[PDB]
This record gives C-alpha cells, sequence and structure tokens, in this order.
C-alpha cells in the first residue's frame, strides 16, 4: 500500500491493514508532531512492530529533520524481532520505490553473543569474553606486539582486518540482522561488535535493548550524535521500572569480601614488585591526578576504561583530586580499612537497613573516611591497575564490587537504602550474611533520559493501568490511549478457573508447599486440558520453587504418565542454554506432530521475550497468580517509600505488578489476527481483579466467564476449539476488521475525515 | 525402496509370499512344478501384492508413547512377561541402551526375566522415572549400579552432543545477562531439578530419534384435425375400443407374448465329478494365466524370443487340453464329456483365437 | 435468509477416475464418548454408506482401505475396483476394537507406496479420516509430505473435534497450496454431509497436466445357463460377459480384463460421468413480490406458491425457486430433487 496521513507517504508493506494498526499510525504520527511521550497500548494481537517502524521509517525520510531513531527492545531476542521484520520492510520500500534507500540499520547487543574469534567465543561467562577481547585487543597488547614482535601477544585480526578497511567505511548498505551480520562478517573475517559499535556514529535507526539505555555501567558511549533530538520507541516497555531497579542495586555476601581481601593482597604484591622496578611513571600519574580527573587518559580511552562507572553517566561526579588517595599505596589501605568495615558490620547479628547517609556517618564514626575522597574509588582503582597493566581480572572481581558499592553509596541519597540480612531464612541459622543494597525509585535512572530526549514513545501489548507508569516514572504524557480488538469473531477465551470440580477455590497463595487437595486439582486440570487442546500448550507457574515442588510431587502421583501418553513435556531449568534447547524442541515438536507442553515460570526467561505463534501456542495457563514476597522484605521497603512517595497503597502495587506480569504471559499467545487461543487464569483472587487487566484482554472476558469450574471450562474451550476450527471466512464481515488494500481505509476514513 | 526388478529378485519375499496363500502356492507350483513357467514373469503379473507385502512388512512403530511408557506407562504387571514383553523390551533397548546393554551382559548368569527385572524395578525406576530413591530400597546393585555410574556420564555426553548454536530468536542464552555486566538480587533445595532435566533429556532424545530421518403441414393440419374432430364427434366408444376384435388378432398376439414369456424364463438364474471338476477347474486357471502372459506380451514391443517361447508354450497347452478332451470322452463318457466341455468351452475358444491370432500376425510379419 | 452457493467457477474440469484410498483410525483415541455409541462405531458405520455411495458415483475407480492401529498401517482391503470387498472388510473391522496411537506418518507411506502402480491418467487421491490429537511417526514426515506432492497425490482429511497443525500444513501442501480440503466436522449430520462432499469427484483449479486418451471395450453379455464358467474367479458362474478382444468370460463388474488387461464398462459408467462434468446453474429464488408466475409447480404439480398479502405470513416468502435457462418456476421439493437425484432440468430439456 501506499497511502497518506496528510502529508506522509506510508510505504506499508502489506496489501491487507489492520484497523487498529491505522489508529495506532495516526495517534503516533500525532505525538511525533508535537513533543511529548504519550504511551500507548496496542494490543499484541496485531503488529505493533510493522506498524511502528513503518510509520517512523516513512516520518524520517520524508521530513528533513528527525534524522535518527531509537528503538529499545525488552531483549536481543526482540532485538533481531524487529531487525528481520525492518529488513522485510525495507526490501519492499524498495521494491515498490526502486532504489532511494540509502539506508542503514543496525542491532547493538554485545560481545558474548558476538565475537566470531573461535576460541575467545568458546568461552561461557559473557564476562570473561569481554575480558578475553579486551586483552586480545587493547590499546597495550597492540603495542607490546608491533614494538616486541613475539608469541606473547596474539590478536583476534577480526579487530586488524577492521583496523584496515572498515574504519574508513561502513559494511555496504543493509539493515543487518545478526543472522545476516554474522554470515556477512564471517565471510569477510571482521569482528561484528566493534563494526556496529563504531558503526553506531551512521545508522539511521538503531535498536539496543533496555540496559544499553539505563544501565548506566555500559550505557557511557551514548554519543549525542545518537539523537540529540532523535524520536525515541520503548517497545515492550511494561518491565522498565524493574529494569531500572536492577540496573541500580547491587548485592555483597562474605565470600566476595574475603576474594576482595585476597585481590587487595595481590594488589600490594603488584603495587610492590612495580614500584621496584617502576615508580616514576606512578608518580607521572600523580601529576596527571593533580592536574585534574585525568580525563586525557581517564576518559579518551578507545580501549582502556577498566572498572565501568556504576554512577548515573558523570553527572554526579567532581573532577579534583581524591586528596589523600592519590598515593596508591593510600589507596589500597583505603580499601583495606573499607574491606574491614565491611566484614565487621557484616557480622551483624539480624536484619539491618539504614539510609545510605546513616551508614556513611557511622563508617566516618568508625573510620573517619569522607564522602567526598570515597566517591572517586571507582576510576581510581580502574586507572590504577592500568598503570598496573595487570595480567588478569578474576583476582579484581571483588575489588571491582567493592568500588562500585563504595562509589554508589557515597555517591547517591535519600533515594536509595542500605539492608543488612544475614542469612538466607529458607535455610536459616546458617553463615551467609548479605549487604543488600539497592534502589526504590524506579525515576532515578529514567530521569537522564526524559531529560535529554523530547519526542519519546511507549509502547507495549500490556500496559495497563495507564496512569501508574506517569505516577511512578514521574513524566508527563501527552497521549494515554488504549486501543481495541476490533474482531468480527471471538478469537480467544478468557477464563477464570476459581474451582475445581471440588468447588474449592484454589491459588498458589497458601504456601510454596503441597496441601494435596490443591495439587490434585491442578494435575486434573493440566491433564483434562492436555487431552482436549491440539498440539501447543504452555502453563506459567508463579515462581520455581513452586514449579519444582509442584512437578516433583506430580511426579510422585501418576499424574504426568497421562499427559505423556498424549503430548511432550518440556519443563523450565535455571541453565539458558538448556532452556533454549528445550524450548527450540517445543516448538518443532509443535510443528510436527506430537503435541507438546511446556510448562515455564511468569517472573522467568521464558515470558520476557520468547513469542507463541498460532501453532506453538493455544492454551496458556496462569497456574496461580505471580506473586513475590514469597521472600524477603526488599519489595517491602520499597513498597514503604511507595506509599510514602506515592500515594499508593501496598496491595494495590502488589496487584498493580501481578497483572503486569499476567498480562505479559498472556499477550504471547497471538501474533495476527488469524491466529486464535485459548487463555484461561487459575485463582480465587482472579475473579476481581478483572478490570486490572489490559483492555483488550477484559473485552473478551465476559461477566458469565467468571469462576468456572474446571469442567465447564473444559466444556468451553471444546466449543471454542470446534467453532474456530471452521473456516468462517465470509470474507464480507472482514471488510470490517481488515480494511481491504488501499480503499477501505481511504474510502471509509478519507470519508471519516468529519 | 519397492521396484519391479527389486521385488523380482526378492526370492526369499517371493517365497514368504507363497507360504502366504495356499492357492498362490498351489497355482505357482502348478506353473513351475508342471515344467511351466520361471517364476520371474509369474511374479511380474503379481507384483502389487509383492509390494503391498514388503510395506506390509518393514513398518517400524513410532518410538515415542510406549517407547516413554516402558518407564513410566507401565507400573503393576510384577508378574510374568507383561504385555508387549519383547515389543516392550525392545522398546527399552531402542530407548535406552544401558538397559539393553546390561541385560546381555547379564545373560550368561543371573537370568534377567525375573529377578534381572525384579531388580531393575527398583534400580532404574528410581533412577529414570520418579525421584533420586537414594535411601529405602537400594537394590540397584551390581550391574545396576555400573549402569546407573554409565548412564550418568552417558546421558551427560549425549546432551552435550545435543547442543546446537540455536538461531538467534530464541537464544535465551545469549539473550540473558549476556548483553550486560550487571548486579541483581536473585531470590526464588536440592535435587528434582535433576527430574526436570530427566524429561527434557527423555523428550529430546525422542525428537532427535525423528529427525535423524533413520403430408406436413397442410395435410398434417388435416389430419390433426379430423382425429379432433372424431373425437369431438362423440365416439370414444369404449366399448368399441378393440376388446380383442378378430379373435385370430388377439391369438396371434398371444402367440408373441407367450412366446417371448418362454424364451426369456430360459434363464434359470453342479458338476457330476468333483474330482474331474476340481482337475478342469486347475486346467483351467493354468490355461487362463497362461494366456494372460501371451495377452500381455504379444501386446508388448521387443522381447520377441519371450513372446515365441510363450506361444509355444501355449501350442503345447492347447494340445494337452485337447488330449484332455479325449481322455474325459474316453472315460467319463459322453454327458460327462459334454459337460467338461461345455464347461471349457470358453476358455478353449480363447486360446484357440490368442493361436490364431498370433499365426496371423507372425505370417504379417513373416509375409 | 438464504443458505446457497453463489456460484461453481470449475465446471469445466474434474478428476473423473479416481483411486482414493480412504484410511480410517482405529486407535485407543476413537474409544471416547462423543458420538452416540463411540467415535469409532459410527465412524465405520458412515464409511460403510460413503463406501456405497462413491463406488456409486464413480463406479470406475478403485479404492482401498487402511487403518491406523498400534501404530501401524495394516491394509485390510487391497486397492481393487468391487465394493463388496471393501465392504466386507469394514464390516469386520466393526467388531474389532481399536488400540495404539495413530501412526499418521506410517499410514501416509504405506498409501504413497499403494498408490504406485496407478497410471498417469488415472488420478490419485487419499482420505484421512483423522480423530486423534497426536500422531506418532517413526521417520521425519516433511520428508514424506515433500515426496508426495513430488508424486502428484492430493488429500484431504477430515479432523474430529480439533484442528491439528500438522493436518492443515499437509492439506495444504499437498493440494497445490489452495487450502480448502482440511474441512473438520462440528455434528454428526455436518458429518454425513463431509462424507457426501467427498464423494464427488476433486476440482480447484487444475495446472494443465497430460490428458491422455485410454484404451477399453465394452463387453456383450453371455447367454448360455448350464455352462457356467468363469476367467475371473474360475468357477461355475451361470452366465457373464465377454472381453471384445481378450474374449474370455468375466463375472460381472466394470472391472478390467483378466486376461488382456483393458478396462471394461458398459456405458451407465461413463453416464454418471456426464453428469458431473456439466452440472447446471443453481436455480434461483423468485422475487416475493414481483414474481407474478403460475401458481402451480413445473414439474410437478403442487400448490405450495403464496397466501396473498397476511401480514407476515405472506412478508416472508414465496416459493417459487425458479431456474435460470428455463425461466419456469419448480416448488422447493422440486428443486431440491432435481439437484440432488437427476439433473435433467425438467423444463430446460424441453423447448
Ligand atoms: S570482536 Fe573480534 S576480537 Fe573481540 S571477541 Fe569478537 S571476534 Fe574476538
Ligand atoms: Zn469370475
Ligand atoms: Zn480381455
Ligand atoms: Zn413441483
Ligand atoms: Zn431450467
Amino acid at each position: 500500500m501506499k497511502f497518506y496521513i496528510d502529508d506522509l507517504p506510508v510505504l506499508f508493506p502489506y496489501p491487507k491493514i489492520y484497523p487498529e494498526q491505522y489508529n495506532y499510525m495516526c495517534d503516533i504520527k500525532k505525538t511525533l508532531d508535537v513533543g511529548g511521550n504519550s504511551i500507548l497500548e496496542m494490543p499484541s494481537g496485531t503488529g505493533k512492530t510493522v506498524s511502528l517502524l513503518s510509520l517512523t521509517i516513512a516520518y524520517q525520510m520524508h521530513y528533513p529533520e528527525h534524522r535518527k531513531i531509537i528503538y529499545c527492545s525488552r531483549t536481543m531476542s526482540e532485538i533481531e524481532k524487529a531487525l528481520v521484520e525492518l529488513e522485510n520492510l525495507m526490501d519492499y520500500r524498495t521494491k515498490e520505490l526502486g532504489y532511494q534507500e540509502d539506508f542503514r540499520g543496525l542491532g547493538l547487543t554485545s560481545r558474548k553473543n558476538l565475537c566470531l574469534h573461535p576460541e575467545v567465543s568458546k568461552e561461557r561467562k559473557g564476562t570473561v569474553v569481554d575480558e578475553k577481547c579486551r586483552r586480545m585487543t587493547n590499546g597495550q597488547a597492540k603495542r607490546k606486539l608491533e614494538e616486541d614482535p613475539e608469541a606473547n601477544v596474539e590478536l583476534c585480526e577480526y579487530h586488524e582486518n577492521l583496523y584496515n578497511i572498515e574504519v574508513e567505511d561502513y559494511l555496504p548498505k543493509g539493515v543487518f540482522s545478526f543472522e545476516k551480520l554474522l554470515k556477512y562478517c564471517e565471510e569477510k573475517t571482521l569482528c561484528p561488535y566493534f563494526i556496529v559499535r563504531r558503526m553506531i556514529s551512521l545508522c539511521n535507526i538503531i535498536i539496543y535493548s533496555y540496559h544499553y539505555l539505563l544501565d548506566p555501567k555500559i550505557a557511557e558511549r551514548v554519543s549525542n550524535e545518537v539523537s540529540k533530538d532523535s524520536i525515541v520507541i520503548f517497545d515492550e516497555a511494561h518491565n522498565i521500572d524493574n529494569v531500572c531497579i536492577e540496573s541500580l542495586s547491587l548485592d555483597l555476601t562474605t565470600d566476595a569480601l574475603r576474594r576482595a581481601t585476597r585481590g587487595a593482597n595481590a594488589l600490594d604484591e603488584r603495587i610492590s614488585e612495580v614500584r621496584k622496578v617502576d615508580s616514576q611513571k606512578l608518580q607521572d600519574e600523580y601529576e596527571k591526578l593533580v592536574q585534574g580527573l585525568h580525563s586525557a587518559d581517564i576518559l579518551t580511552d578507545q580501549e582502556e576504561p577498566f572498572v565501568e562507572t556504576p554512577v548515573l553517566p558523570q553527572d554526579l561526579l567532581t573532577e579534583a583530586i581524591p586528596g589523600n588517595i592519590r598515593r596508591a599505596e593510600h589507596f589500597v589501605s583505603f580499601l583495606k580499612r573499607l574491606i574491614e568495615y565491611l566484614k565487621t558490620r557484616m557480622k551483624v547479628l539480624h536484619v539491618i537497613s539504614e539510609t545510605p547517609k546513616s551508614f556513611l556517618q557511622h563508617l566516618k564514626q568508625l573510620t573517619f573516611i569522607e564522602r567526598k575522597p570515597l566517591r572517586f574509588c571507582s576510576e581510581r582503582l580502574s586507572l590504577l591497575v592500568r598503570t598496573l597493566e595487570v595480567t588478569e581480572v578474576e583476582d579484581f572481581t571483588a575489588l571491582k564490587d567493592i568500588a562500585t558499592f563504595a562509589t554508589l553509596i557515597s555517591t547517591y541519597e535519600e533515594g536509595f537504602l542500605l539492608i543488612i540480612e544475614p542469612y538466607e531464612i529458607e535455610n536459616a541459622a546458617v553463615p551467609n550474611p548479605i549487604m543488600r543494597f539497592t534502589c526504590l525509585d524506579a525515576s532515578i535512572a529514567i530521569k537522564p533520559v526524559f531529560e535529554r530526549f523530547s519526542s519519546v514513545i511507549i509502547t507495549s501489548g500490556t500496559i495497563s493501568p495507564l496512569d501508574m507508569y506517569p505516577r511512578m516514572l514521574n513524566f508527563k504524557t501527552v497521549l494515554q490511549k488504549s486501543y481495541a480488538m476490533t474482531l468480527a469473531k471471538k478469537s480467544f477465551l478468557p477464563m477464570i478457573i476459581t474451582k475445581g470440580s471440588d468447588q474449592v477455590a484454589i491459588s498458589s497463595r497458601f504456601e510454596i508447599r503441597n496441601d494435596p487437595s490443591i495439587v490434585r486439582n491442578y494435575g486434573s486440570m493440566l491433564v483434562e486440558f492436555a487431552k482436549i487442546t491440539p498440539d501447543g500448550m504452555v502453563v506459567f507457574f508463579p515462581s520455581y520453587l513452586y514449579m519444582e515442588s509442584i512437578v516433583s510431587m506430580w511426579q510422585t502421583m501418576g499424574i504426568l504418565d497421562e499427559v505423556w501418553k498424549h503430548k511432550l513435556i518440556l519443563v523450565e531449568t535455571p541453565d539458558a542454554q538448556e532452556t533454549s534447547l528445550a524450548l527450540e524442541t517445543y516448538r518443532k515438536a509443535c510443528s510436527n506432530g506430537r503435541g507438546a507442553i511446556l510448562l515455564s515460570v511468569a517472573r522467568g526467561k521464558v515470558s520476557e521475550g520468547i513469542d507463541f505463534d498460532h501453532q506453538y501456542g493455544r492454551t496458556v495457563l496462569m497456574i496461580g497468580i505471580p506473586f513475590q514476597y514469597t521472600e524477603s522484605r526488599i519489595l517491602k521497603a520499597r513498597l514503604e517509600f511507595m506509599r510514602e512517595n506515592y500515594r499508593i497503597r501496598e496491595n494495590d502495587f502488589l496487584s498493580f505488578d501481578a497483572m503486569r506480569h499476567a498480562a505479559q504471559c498472556l499477550g504471547r499467545v497471538l501474533r495476527g489476527k488469524d491466529d486464535y487461543g485459548v487463555m484461561v487464569l487459575a485463582d480465587r483472587r482472579f475473579s476481581r481483579k478483572r478490570s486490572q487487566l489490559p483492555k483488550w484482554i477484559a473485552q473478551g472476558l465476559s461477566d458469565a466467564d467468571l469462576n468456572l469450574s474446571t469442567d465447564m471450562a473444559i466444556s468451553n474451550t471444546k466449543q471454542f476449539l470446534r467453532t474456530m476450527a471452521q473456516p468462517t471466512d465470509p470474507k464480507d464481515q472482514e471488510g470490517v476488521s481488515v480494511w481491504s488494500y488501499e480503499d477501505l481505509i481511504k474510502h471509509q476514513n478519507s470519508r471519516k475525515d468529519q | 525402496s519397492l521396484s519391479k526388478e527389486k521385488l523380482l529378485t526378492n526370492l526369499k519375499l517371493q517365497q514368504s509370499l507363497l507360504k502366504g496363500n495356499k492357492v498362490l502356492m498351489k497355482v505357482f507350483q502348478e506353473t513351475v512344478i508342471n515344467a511351466g513357467l520361471p517364476p520371474s514373469e509369474f511374479w511380474s503379473t503379481r507384483i502389487p501384492l509383492l509390494r503391498a507385502f514388503a510395506l506390509s512388512t518393514s513398518q517400524k512403530v513410532g518410538p515415542y508413547n510406549v517407547l516413554s511408557t516402558i518407564k513410566p506407562v507401565a507400573s503393576s504387571e510384577n508378574k510374568v512377561n507383561v504385555n508387549l514383553s519383547r515389543e516392550k523390551i525392545l522398546n527399552i533397548f531402542e530407548n535406552y541402551p544401558i538397559v539393553k546393554k546390561a541385560y546381555t551382559d547379564n545373560v550368561p548368569k543371573n537370568f534377567k526375566e525375573p529377578e534381572f527385572w525384579a531388580r531393575f524395578f527398583s534400580s532404574k525406576l528410581f533412577r529414570k522415572l520418579r525421584g533420586e530413591k537414594i535411601m529405602q530400597n537400594d537394590r540397584g546393585d551390581v550391574i545396576i549400579d555400573r549402569y546407573l555410574t554409565l548412564d550418568q556420564e552417558f546421558d551427560r555426553k549425549d546432551d552435550d552432543m545435543l547442543l546446537h548454536p540455536v538461531k538467534k530468536i530464541i537464544d535465551l542464552d545469549g539473550n540473558i545477562q549476556d548483553d550486560p555486566v550487571v548486579r541483581g538480587n536473585r531470590p526464588d533445595s536440592d535435587g528434582t531439578v535433576d527430574i526436570l532435566k530427566g524429561m527434557n533429556r527423555l523428550s529430546e532424545k525422542m525428537i532427535m530419534a525423528l529427525k535423524n530421518e533413520y403430408s406436413n403441414q397442410q395435410m398434417l393440419q388435416q389430419l390433426s384435425l379430423v382425429m379432433d374432430n372424431l373425437i369431438n364427434k362423440l365416439d370414444l366408444n369404449q366399448v368399441v375400443p378393440n376388446n380383442e376384435v378378430s379373435n385370430k388378432i388377439n391369438k396371434r398376439v398371444i402367440t408373441a407374448i407367450k412366446i417371448n414369456a418362454k424364451q426369456a424364463k430360459h434363464n434359470n438364474v453342479e458338476v457330476k465329478s468333483t474330482l474331474p471338476i476340481d482337475l478342469l477347474e486347475s486346467c483351467r486357471m493354468l490355461h487362463t494365466t497362461c494366456c494372460e502372459f501371451l495377452k500381455h506380451f504379444y501386446i508388448h514391443q521387443k522381447q520377441a524370443s519371450t513372446v515365441k517361447k510363450l506361444y509355444n508354450h501355449l501350442k503345447d497347452c492347447i494340445e494337452k487340453l485337447n488330449e484332455l478332451f479325449q481322455d474325459v470322452l474316453n472315460g467319463d463318457g459322453e454327458s460327462m464329456s459334454n459337460t467338461c466341455t461345455a464347461y471349457l468351452k470358453p476358455v478353449l475358444n480363447s486360446i484357440t483365437l490368442a493361436t490364431h491370432k498370433y499365426d496371423e500376425y507372425f505370417n504379417e510379419y513373416n509375409n | 435468509k438464504k443458505r446457497t452457493a453463489k456460484k461453481n467457477i470449475t465446471p469445466y474440469q474434474r478428476g473423473i477416475i479416481r483411486s482414493l484410498i480412504l484410511t480410517l483410525d482405529c486407535s485407543e483415541a476413537m474409544l471416547e464418548k462423543d458420538l452416540r455409541p463411540n467415535r469409532h462405531a459410527m465412524i465405520i458405520q458412515y464409511a460403510i454408506d460413503f463406501v456405497h455411495e462413491f463406488f456409486d458415483q464413480n463406479p470406475i475407480s478403485q479404492m482401498g482401505i487402511i487403518i491406523m492401529r498400534n501404530g501401524l498401517a495394516q491394509l485390510v482391503s487391497q486397492v481393487s475396483g468391487n465394493p463388496q470387498d471393501h465392504i466386507d472388510a469394514l464390516k469386520s473391522i466393526r467388531k474389532q476394537e481399536p488400540k495404539g496411537n495413530p501412526s499418521l506418518q506410517n499410514a501416509l507411506e504405506m498409501a504413497r507406496g499403494l498408490l504406485l502402480p496407478v497410471p498417469a491418467h488415472c488420478t490419485r487421491e487419499v482420505l484421512i479420516v483423522f480423530g486423534s490429537l497426536s500422531t506418532t511417526d517413526p521417520g521425519d514426515i516433511h520428508q514424506t509430505i515433500d515426496s508426495l506432492v513430488s508424486e502428484k497425490i492430493r488429500v484431504k482429511v477430515l479432523g474430529l473435534s480439533a484442528q491439528v497443525a500438522i493436518c492443515k500444513e499437509l492439506c495444504k501442501a499437498t493440494n497445490y497450496g489452495d487450502e480448502s480440503f482440511y474441512k473438520i466436522l462440528l455434528d454428526e449430520t455436518h458429518l454425513k454431509e463431509l462424507f457426501n462432499e467427498a464423494v464427488t469427484p476433486l476440482p480447484v483449479n487444475k495446472i494443465n497436466k497430460g490428458f491422455t486418451l485410454v484404451k477399453m471395450g465394452f463387453p456383450t453379455r453371455i447367454f448360455e445357463d448350464t455352462p457356467t464358467f468363469c476367467s475371473c474367479h474360475s468357477k461355475l458362474v451361470y452366465g457373464g460377459y465377454f472381453c471384445p478382444n481378450c474374449h474370455s468370460k468375466v463375472c460381472s463388474l466394470p472391472t478390467v480384463c483378466p486376461c488382456c488387461d483393458l478396462m471394461l464398462i458398459l456405458s451407465t459408467h461413463l453416464a454418471r460421468s456426464y453428469h458431473h462434468l456439466m452440472p447446471l446453474k443453481t436455480f434461483a429464488e423468485v422475487p416475493t413480490t414481483e414474481k407474478f408466475r403460475s401458481e402451480d409447480c413445473f414439474s410437478c404439480q403442487s400448490r405450495f406458491p403464496i397466501l396473498k398479502n397476511h401480514k407476515n405470513g405472506k412478508l416472508l416468502t414465496s416459493s417459487r425457486y425458479r431456474c435460470e435457462d428455463c425461466k419456469q418456476e419448480f416448488c422447493v421439493d422440486c428443486d431440491v430433487f432435481i439437484h440432488e437425484i437427476l439433473h435433467n432440468c425438467p423444463g430446460c430439456e424441453s423447448k
């Protein structure tokens, strides 16, 4: 199609359209006209990605100003989803237009999933791979190699071929999805990571995960060339706040503290030996401190920066010397005092939580070490290590942990809160004190971007209610609109199976435990569904331990034998690799004959990015409703902050979060409108939350479908599956809900110009 | 898998099919043991039967359920050889090498029928399936424990042999944490995790064992009007309606009709010498298949010598049946011989016509 | 308020010859209780009905029956043109009870093997009456589907109360992409009409394929009675047919000559074909107030026309559903009867 938005050619890649998509285009354009934020809940039953990209590409390529687009999907999985879809859009746009492209748009993830060097990438832990690539191609090992040709220094050489040809120019012209990028850069033997990383200065539109936007420890290279004005799109933004918090929290365990002790000892050895060999350079660095923050080589570092800056991006940093810390031995002694104070405060008997200011004063009491010198510890340690040009980091992992802790707790205040839990009550009365440190205000991490960028979007197939986010994140919006699934047919059957056959209220709320009534009830539910649905089914237990116990003692009964007799079982397990393997076998079985069941965790990785299309998902479940307070009081503290700072009570917030995750789980089971699928729930408490759900889910959830028993549930879903199976394709009722090629939109809404 | 020459040469398959049907083996031998047909062409007629049989044979059952089930759906019959005993155990063997190996190793001694499977219950059906027995009946001894130890690392290496570089849509590994280097929290107790890995491993092994791909006008109106009038002219004396008029005409009509009734009645919609009847039936079947092969070949075409052999044999068969009729007339007399000649008239005519047609074609080709 | 097909848009080609290999489903699933006796008994009963019907309307084709028990496909009737054999086979099966899981893959492979001898002009087909919600394959399936579509073997399946993704892929795949053949049912009557519509030949929009003249000859009945003698079953049979060319007796059939192997037919089979090729235009329902036509039937003489102004009764409709080309009326019963049983339109015959 090529219709108009009263100025904008739109090269929508499909002959068909959807109505909701057209409204989406209209409203997002209206947003881009006037600087605002205007969160927009478009049900995932449609294609939100196609609408977003089509309109935004057309806008950027039509007006002359907003030259760059930033797209932040939650996980690299959705990164490549957006990438492949964008590539197809681009091909369509060229095909309809000839060649008017001149367009580049690149994904951006990390070394671990990009480093092509065989031996390097053979490593598993991402941090190690990062370190290996750093050493193999640093500003220093290159000098060691070139000045001293020797077997000591090797290189990916992909960095070298880049240095030869790629950093004069760019990749040919494509919007390279990771499949395409990896294939090509394998052929031409390049290092994809550095390729895209340097390329950022030229890509018309960039796609990268949230962390690269909010995690200050990697959101450093944000080069306002990237936007300065750009139009920014948050896809799948319902889990924003937790990304901020997890980007700003921090953990401590006595064992890591002892590791830091070992690292400090190794540091003493290193400084001793080097100052025996060379100290004049160390004094030169003393002078480079005394002149200023040493930005000339604490910041002008093509390859150097060792310890990231966990504080917000340099906003809350001074630039003078850290006074006495200028001496390296002084610094080591400072860290010694710090770690010992941490140990003794760690031996505290029971739970204790403090404001950072309070803890700061207490440390001052025990050892008068001031805040201002403390803040500089991170870069101090990092550049000291650079001056030490150490051969390994594993010894210093705990050191950088402590540096991060010091910087955070010395920098921010009155938004964060310490807490010292001496143990894990799930195995209480054991030695395992943890110095948990976390933020409370989600807005802190976001605030810089809403400060920087002007026109931003928020979009998800699940966001609800559309007012909690302006509250929590403390940001101004314009258009807070929700879109309704205009369907000429039912197409999915939300239910609330509150009572099993025993007509007994059920949930996971009681405990994390057994109560054979509940267990047998759920097992009956699951097995009858496994009998009835065709290939493809999911479940979403509320928490991992819950699944572990439940399935263990299901296997105790014979319940699993029956579902074995019908379909396949594919559990969800903590190691990511095996999880991916299981998931792909699930897909392979669904599209094959045998039906297959995958049971996972709502909070877990599976729900985050994985998609469940027509075949791959028919009948999700929600065994229980996901809640967190199973574990300790960090949620309690954050909720305290919530109540005092925002006019929000506990159960309100808890229910809101729970329904957020529930909707995120549920929305996965549809892709288009041709798709369909049951979406059951299961708990007594669900019945009253019917309003918390996103609108388009609520519409399909009629009143009569509440607190149904399992038996009537099976009846209804049987009738559904049969009815949907029919080829109910009048194709004239689809002129209502499809707005066919170039005309029904044109006719209908060009008349609706009223 | 199935080819014309393949079924032609599948001699063991062909003899198995001979064993399949008494009628089949009978007709075949009397086409062979009677110095008749080489089996090659005999099957060349019957090929579809061979194909069908072969396919009905080599039909591997699925793995899947019964394979699994052999560990789950099989927990009761503690008696002797239970349901699908050999079938279930072979499903086990394809399903799990370890049990097959242990049973084989425990053939020369320690019978795996009763006591082997009894100890197997404990050992395996605790190892696989349900939770770690650990305590309780630790009968997993000797071969059981050894194979346990084996199977541990064995399943390990299998799982190792399973790892693909999954396409980057699903790549949860690269998805999780391998973007950043972050600091979270985590808060969501050993054992049973192994149970979950067990079910995953079983399913994936199953699926992989399946990806393995193993006058007109004027006078017309005048007469019409005349008749119309006649009708309108009162008339229509149904009394005068013929009745039959000429008694003679009536009689003649009756004659015609009784003649036709007789002729069509002749349609009465039981041989004497049952042994000679069966013998003649065998002869008919023989001559029928013989002619079958000719009327195949004489139509189709370069295997002229094969046609020549067929024709010589057919002429021999014709003379044979002539002698058969002679002997029948001699022994059974006339009435029985007449009945035999009647029973064999159609086939005899057909083969004679085939012979004449071949003679004509041979003369045409030669002259 | 009408439920009519708008128009027929392949009234130019069908597969007149057929070789349909119906495959039943005899597996543990078919033992649930949704259809009155069970799935299985009702299935086999309707299967018998369909066998009779299909061998009537397509009286020149063959057919073979396949079950799916214990994950195995066990042929229960060779591909043959005599309805009675298949009928008896089904009779035998119906007293036997299902077990094991349906191995769709094995049945598919057995069919593909089975239909090899069928010559090019003859057309192949399969009809899976799939009842369960799973399969159990000893091999790759997409391998088989690819082999199938390579061997030009259309497939139509009639699922029971669900939709299975692989089956949908299967139908969409073999039938030149055009997906319409995975119809699944929602009622027993729906099932009867399902089989009924399975009876007819199958067009979608045929690719331009080889069209080939086929040699065949017609027989002449025999006269004698005591001379009972047979060359297709080697018995005494009081009188039959003669191959015009092979010139040997053959018990009553449209069968293939067992001596010289050429097809035998009378004509009435060809007449059935003719009926299927070029059907009639669907009879139109005349306007309620705009008809002003004769108040009777035409083919019959029915008195069911109207009522002339009766508030709601006359406002309903005017039973005058009248065919187009002859433009003569016909009551509903007459139109149903014409379009179902006899296809010579009464008036359109006469002019
Ligand atoms: S970017 Fe190049 S040098 Fe770095 S890890 Fe990847 S392949 Fe190795
Ligand atoms: Zn016969
Ligand atoms: Zn013949
Ligand atoms: Zn009538
Ligand atoms: Zn007509």
